């Protein structure tokens, strides 16, 4: 039958799914928010333009959270212990890849702060660079979905 | 074997306690005095 | 700067010792003396429940405190010439106590299910409780660190907000939106915790 | 009081016990005598080497050093890690050791050593001077020798500092300070004596009152001293030196305690009383006498402990000489007739160079 | 890296708030235009009183001159700087110590040449630029002996580290005072750059480019003015701080430069200075090259205010506010001589 | 028998003494004689 | 039946309770003393006011002491391993919460003391952030009091 | 016959692949993107000309994903316990080789950005060096393509 | 019947109680004394005024002595492994309480000594702040004494 | 008889080989590219005579991969625990040798490039250094191939 | 000559260490009951750590008071007082060591 | 010539390192009850770390004192006097080491 | 040109390790005595660290 304690892998799957991803999300939001506070000091018209990194840090949080909710829905007592390996791997993958996309969007974002502060033209380019990072976050998501349902 | 099971959880609790304590000690060692006063 | 050197030495020695012991055990084909079942079956689920509660409140406390002093330093610096800052920036400290409550309420959620076992032999006794109290641990550490980093981000963002509010208070809400986002991430943490504590039962 | 005349004799004796060897003493007396015979020539000669000038100016110091070094080398019975044999080692009779239930002991002895036992009823007798040379070749010499060397050093330190504390009284007598006598020398010297003189007489009492008939469960000096100091008096576990000693120790501790108030506050209180009668900061003078009491007491304890440097350097020299013998001049002795001597030539050349 | 953005606030939140507030308190171009709309020194005082400036000539002489306003601006700078410095902690205190050494050098230059030519110390004391301190004894009352002041510099004055390269009083008497200060200035820039790079965070990012530009600027103008004066080319090259883009290459062409156009050619390889040289047309009645440099430095200071976790904000407001003081002085000069046709010869502070 | 407890205790005491001696060695290594007074003259 | 080694968890809990809270109170006193020492030279009339965070740091120490003494009373030898665990959790939690509250109190105290040194208007706000920090410390006390009986 | 935990190695293989490759791409967008925000302030005309290192970091992400899913679809419960080793080693290899090309691209692109700013002739060589970095990425993919199918 | 090695933990408690408070006193006196040597050198009229931190460090050392001696004189061989653990907890508690108190009093004493160099009004409030840290040490002593006689 | 950890060790040998080789090559390319970006401005013409150290870091990558894939192709399940030793030793040896070689290539290439920014004659001696960099790489290759054949 | 007192204090701390060291050494055997031996270990740790604290205090304070007394002679007495306090720390350690040596 | 004074005395630490080392290189055997072996371990580490202590003190103090003798010749007497205590410390180490090597 | 001496010399330092390593490979076998493998490890790490 199911070996005892087998669900532990899946529960750390859920935890590691969301934890590091949320680290990254709140790091990106944090730091872009400070840069955009400096923006708020120096000119107010690009405030609608400054919301970009934050919602995408939110997207990183979603990348973590959807997988975490999937694991927390699949939780039970008698797990085969062979799906839970996939659950754990998926969790740690999506978590730390959310961390990856997180600090990436953060550092690129505050670079873009001053870049757009002095030159409005670079806004499009820095958005492109930002989009690359959430493509990386979606990468972090998809293998987790594959493994968690394999 | 290599360990007595009656004290492993105790070892882990001590590890967590000393971890938080060394966090506190790292924090308190950043303290330092005040230099010359303002007027 | 010797403290980080001490920590690096500790970590390096620990990791090297673990690697050496592992390769030696694999070399000599020892008969599961690294018994996982021995490490685990001798673990009381009371650890899991109690440490879940403790981490859940502790990490929330730490992050809420961090946001508290960050905003305090920033508001006190900015109020030297712009004392109108305090009209608005106190919402950040309200958010810090929100960071606290997110963890405290879930600590109560876990603590409602504190029960005994009256079971001694590990094999096939209390099979459900084994996963239940564990899951309490996982959810507790999850919600704890969740509220922790949420408080951290809210605090340093509120610092930036206050130092921006010093020269012009009209853009404060425009800065407060990102604090709302951080609160949302904390809520994600609480939701994962409730999904991890909704199918558990102790004793 | 000039301390130099007393140092003229104290200091050679302390350097001798710190350099307790016969041959080395001879060599450096030869050096000093070479300084003294070459006095006139050296005096009318420039010597830029200031080390040479400084050693030469105190050349008669070196003569005293070496005379006392020779005397202590004789009493300690050591000369290049070797004891002197007047053939007076009359303590352990060996054929009678065979007679003492040691029959065919050599059969076991081919692999073991078989320490001689105490009081076989047939041994006894001292050596004419110093230590018996049998201990110079023994393995228990380390346990036997170093212990009374420690106790000896304690004794010598106590007598020297007694002499100093008497010099303080002589100063007081000269400069007419009755306060420095009633509350000064007298209380402090009785304070010191009521501990250390008792320690001395206890040491000698055990040395002349307990023998190997009572070795089994014999007393211990340090245990009894600790019993005194801590007011602990167990019924058993430590053989009692003499009846009623507990009350005597209690009285001695009590008087030692009663000696503190004098130097502590009785003198400054008298100063304040006389000043008020005549009518000067009381607090400052009180603090001065407080530091005086503290420095006196702590100095007494620290000095009494630190006189064991005597023991320390004596052991250091003895072991250094023994190692130098066991490594250098030992390997020069061999069955080979001519090659042995030819090697011994250069071996002793190196020996001499390293020794000096 | 992760080292910044965490520890900075813990011990500099209040000081960051105060400096940001004082930064927000600057005078805009509108304030300058309002001051320009005065035509008198009394109206200049009134325009100063409409902001946090002014209100200092109260309880003073009714007539107004340039010296009075200059002294008041300098006194305000000194009071605020000392007040901020007193409430500081060592990582920031070393920074402010460097900022003070930048004027210690000028003061020690002033003090010497008052001993080779016998002059009292006390009469030089007021002449010293403020923030000078020199509250350390044995530099005062040296019996006018070069050895005495030299020992006092090595012992009490913190500049002993820089004076490890200017020693023995042989440079003090033989070699020109200006070159002494130039060499000490170069060494001080080197030490300051190294200390900044040790703090490898937002502070390093803020101050490496500014000091780079400052050194490159200095080398350029060194080569500009050296043409008309007696100076060995090597003695010119030894005054170029190595902490610049010029050091890997470009300093050498400057070392062998001979005329203004060759210096222009050296600057051409670097567009950042090509634009400044091209804007520096050197025309009779227009801005000059050093004005372009001041504009560059001011905009770099303004750029530095976009980050919160650097010690550079303090240096930044110091430079920007002394530039504001210089602008005020220049407008005063234009008013006094009735040369209102040259009112537009000051760099704005944004 | 119960060699594990002995092993734990000996490991703990050895590492504690090692920690103490190493931290004291690091302390005494980096003493600062002042770098002032005549040391100024010797730079 | 009673597991061996059952007593060391709860005593170490009470230890941690009084330990880390004491660290927090030390932090408060440490930073606020540097404050008051820097301050009263300019404005010696507000010394009595600057004791506000110091008493509160002492109160954090009281929180820790209250829990520690309670756990000290409630310990025993015949533990079923459950009560000692509850004591451990309660004690460590209150200790770390006292630590956090004390540090926040200390550095907010020095900062707001400076804010009062220049601008008197910031004094009530200083008391505000201090009361919020004390509410955090009181959470630390109260949840541990709940845990010692759960 | 194959013991429990046999499927364990392969999932960390796929994970570590995607993990380390995500780190590499995050650092690629880290350094070069901030270099763009610092450089293009004075040269906005090359906004379209320096997206190449960022897309190259994206390609590293692609490599990671491809190997990760390759292992994800080729794993099973009844595994020989040798294929698990092969997948573990392959995934580790390709992941950290993605990380390798990651920091190589980051540093090279950050240098090449302002190197093109000062001298536009540097463009002839910058993409060639980036191609060398992506050759190292291909090296990792080669080892992954041999080990996984082995 | 008693567990082996039982009594050892109480003796380690005595040693820790002693040594940690000894460290506390050795530091509390040292930095305060450097403050005295730096302040009194130019205002020697306050030599007697600023010995209070030294006496307080002495009080901490006395707390260490009394707890250590109390534990050392209660030792025996027949302990049930439950007295020794309590003695260990008490000893660590009081020892590190004295340590933190020593640090606090030393730094506050130096700060207040320099402050009253600048401004005599501090002296009384300075003493009050010293009372606070001493009373923290006293709280630690309370818990230690409750545990020692338990 | 034939273990599975033998195959594990061989696979980790090939892994560590290409791992450390990639580390060295990426670091070398990074430092070399920074050097070219520094030199290119004053010496725009030598952009075509500067790729050499990058190609030679490429050669180190050749060594790393040829050994890695050679060991990978020799993997099997029936291993007598001896060829596994040889494979592991070979792989780790060539790997870290390539790491050190690439490190040397990076530092020497950057330094030589910066020297050549004004000294065209330094090119010759720079090649003279490059050859010994490849000597170290070759020594990484040699014994690894020997062991792969043992 | 007046500046040598703290060096003598360092010597006294050496006494504090050495007396307990030799007391533990001469109180030794092979067949110990494992109780007293453990007590000797604890006593040694306590006395050593106390002596180390005394060494730190005496070095630092001796330097500070030595550099102080030259300028202001009124600091010399206070220097001496703090030296006494360091000795008292060493004695505290010695007290617990002697208690543990015969328990 | 004065430069050689602290260094000849620094040699004594090495002498002490030989003192017990050679003694035990000679007195070692195979049939050891495993307790004298422990005693010798203790003695060796004691004298060794005492060598570290004496080395540290001698290096730094001879350094500083010889600077202060290079300036003021009067400092020489205090230099020697303070130097005394370092060899006193090394002596204390050798004392305990010999006691343990012979107990 | 003349400055290249230390680099050739650095190559020689690597010769010292490489040649001995090839010798170990020559003397390496599956059925080793558990005492020649020992000397191989000793020699290899010794020459390596000396070369470092």
């Amino acid at each position: 039958n199911n070996p005892e304690y087998s669900s532990f892998f899946g529960v750390m799957g859920a935890s590691s799914a969301m934890v590091f991803s949320a680290m990254g999300a709140a790091y990106g939001t944090a730091k872009s928010g400070t840069g955009i506070a400096a923006m708020s000091v120096m000119r107010p018209e690009l405030i609608m333009k400054s919301i970009i990194p934050v919602v995408m840090a939110g997207i990183i949080a979603i990348y973590g959270l959807v997988v975490a909710v999937l694991i927390a829905n699949s939780l039970t007592d008698g797990i085969t212990l062979y799906r839970s390996f996939l659950q754990l791997g998926a969790g740690l993958s999506v978590g730390l890849s959310g961390l990856a996309a997180g600090f990436a969007i953060g550092i690129v974002g505050d670079a873009g702060v001053r870049g757009t502060a002095q030159q409005p033209r670079l806004f499009v380019g820095m958005i492109l660079i930002l989009i690359f990072a959430e493509v990386l976050g979606l990468y972090g998501l998809i293998v987790a979905l594959i493994l968690s349902t394999k | 074997g290599f360990f007595s099971p009656g004290i492993w959880m105790g070892l882990l609790t001590t590890l967590f306690m000393l971890f938080i304590f060394t966090y506190g000690l790292h924090m308190i060692l950043s303290l330092k005095t005040m230099d010359r006063f303002d007027d | 700067t010797g403290l980080e050197l001490l920590y690096l030495g500790i970590f390096v020695a620990f990791w090297a010792c673990m690697v050496v012991v592992g390769i030696c055990y694999t070399i000599f084909d020892l008969g599961f003396r690294f018994d996982v079942a021995w490490f685990l079956t001798e673990t009381s689920p009371f650890m899991w429940s109690n440490l879940g509660i403790g981490l859940a409140i502790s990490l929330s406390v730490v992050g809420a405190a961090w946001g508290i002093y960050i905003t305090g330093s920033s508001i006190i610096g900015g109020g030297v010439k712009a004392p109108r800052i305090k009209t608005k920036n106190l919402v950040s400290i309200i958010f810090c106590e929100a960071v606290a409550i997110y963890g405290i309420i879930m600590a109560i959620v876990i603590s409602n299910m504190a029960e005994p076992f009256s079971a001694t032999e590990p094999k096939a006794i209390g099979h459900r409780n084994y996963h239940a109290g564990y899951s309490m641990f996982g959810a507790g550490l999850t919600v704890g660190l969740s509220n922790l980093f949420c408080g951290v981000c809210v605090g340093i963002v509120g610092s930036g907000a206050a130092l921006a509010d010093a020269q012009n208070p009209s853009l404060f809400v425009k800065i407060l939106i990102v604090e709302i986002f951080g609160s949302a991430i904390g809520l994600f943490g609480v939701i994962v915790a409730i999904l991890q504590t909704s199918r558990v039962k102790m004793g | 009081i000039n301390p130099a005349p007393y140092t003229v004799i104290t200091f050679p004796f302390l350097f001798a016990v710190m350099f307790g060897d016969f041959g080395h003493g001879i060599l450096m007396t030869l050096f000093a005598v070479w300084m003294v015979l070459r006095e006139s020539r050296i005096l009318s000669q420039k010597h830029e080497n200031e080390m040479f000038s400084m050693v030469f100016s105190g050349r008669y110091i070196i003569l005293l050093m070496g005379l006392f070094s020779i005397y202590t080398g004789l009493i300690y019975n050591d000369c290049f890690s070797k004891s002197l044999n007047i053939f007076g080692s009359s303590w352990s009779v060996r054929p009678m050791f065979t007679q003492g239930n040691w029959t065919e002991e050599t059969l076991l002895g081919s692999s073991v050593l078989q320490l001689n036992p105490a009081i076989p009823g047939v041994f006894g007798g001292p050596y004419p001077f110093g230590i018996d040379p049998i201990w110079n070749i023994a393995t228990n010499k380390l346990t036997f020798l170093n212990s009374f060397k420690m106790k000896m050093s304690v004794i010598l330190g106590i007598i020297h500092m007694l002499f100093g504390v008497s010099l303080s009284l002589f100063n007081h007598i000269y400069f007419k300070k009755p306060l420095n006598i009633y509350f000064g020398f007298i209380p402090e010297i009785i304070f010191m004596s009521s501990l250390f003189g008792y320690l001395v007489i206890l040491i000698f009492y055990k040395w002349t009152a307990y023998d190997a008939h009572s070795s089994r469960n014999a007393p211990s000096l340090l245990i009894h001293f600790i019993n005194m100091f801590l007011f602990s008096y167990p019924e058993s576990g430590n053989a009692m030196l003499y009846s009623g000693q507990k009350g005597i120790q209690c009285f001695l501790i009590v008087v030692a305690m009663l000696c503190v108030p004098w130097m502590l506050l009785f003198k400054p209180l008298i100063l304040r009383h006389q000043y008020l009668r005549k009518k000067f900061d009381f607090g400052d003078t009180m603090v001065h006498q407080a530091i005086h009491t503290i420095e006196y007491c702590l100095g007494c304890i620290s000095n009494t402990a630190s006189y064991l440097r005597l023991w320390a350097l004596s052991l250091a020299h003895a072991q250094l000489s023994e190692v130098l013998w066991t490594m250098v001049i030992h390997i020069g002795l061999h069955v080979r007739s001519l090659a042995g001597g030819l090697g011994l030539f250069f071996i002793f050349a190196a020996f001499a160079t390293l020794t000096v | 890296s992760f080292f910044p953005e965490l520890y900075f606030n813990v011990d500099n939140g209040y000081l960051e708030g105060l400096v940001r507030g004082l930064k927000a308190g600057v005078l805009s171009q509108a304030d300058y235009l309002n001051l320009v709309q005065c035509e008198t020194l009394e109206d200049l005082k009134l325009h100063l009183q409409s902001t946090d400036y002014g209100n200092f000539l109260a309880n003073e002489a009714s007539p107004l001159t340039v010296s009075v306003i200059d002294d008041k601006l300098k006194e305000k700078m000194v009071v605020e700087f000392r007040h901020m410095r007193n409430h500081a902690y060592e990582p920031l205190a070393s920074f402010l110590d460097f900022i003070t050494y930048s004027y210690m050098i000028d003061n020690v230059i002033l003090l010497i040449t008052g001993t080779l030519h016998q002059r009292s110390i006390a009469e030089l004391v007021p002449k010293c630029h403020p923030l000078g301190s020199f509250e350390q004894m044995e530099a005062v009352n040296i019996a006018q002996t070069p050895a005495e002041l030299y020992n006092a510099i090595l012992v009490d004055t913190p500049l002993a580290a820089f004076f490890q390269d200017c020693i023995s009083e042989q440079d003090l008497d033989e070699m020109n005072i200006e070159i002494i200060r130039n060499t000490l200035y170069k060494a001080y820039l080197e030490s300051f750059y190294k200390f900044c790079t040790l703090l490898g965070g937002t502070t390093a990012d803020a101050m490496c480019p500014i000091l780079e530009f400052e050194a490159d600027r200095r080398a350029f103008i060194i080569t500009i003015n050296s043409f008309g004066t007696e100076l060995s080319k090597e003695d010119r090259a030894k005054l170029f701080p190595h902490c610049g883009r010029l050091y890997p290459e470009g300093l050498a062409q400057l070392a062998r430069a001979d005329d203004y156009e060759q210096v222009k050619n050296v600057a051409d390889y670097y567009p950042e200075y090509k634009l400044l040289f091209e804007g520096a047309g050197s025309n009779p009645g227009d801005k000059t090259l050093e004005d372009r440099f001041f504009e560059h430095e001011v905009k770099l200071n303004k750029l530095a205010f976009l980050n919160q976790f650097h010690f550079g904000v303090f240096y930044a407001f110091v430079k920007l506010k002394e530039q504001e003081c210089r602008n005020i002085v220049w407008i005063a000069e234009c008013i006094a001589q009735r040369h209102r046709a040259k009112i537009d010869n000051y760099i704005p502070i944004f | 028998l119960e060699y594990s407890v002995v092993f734990n205790l000996v490991l703990w005491i050895m590492i504690g003494l090692a920690l103490a001696v190493i931290i004291t060695s690091y302390n005494i290594w980096n003493m600062d004689p002042g770098y002032d007074s005549i040391i100024y003259r010797m730079t």
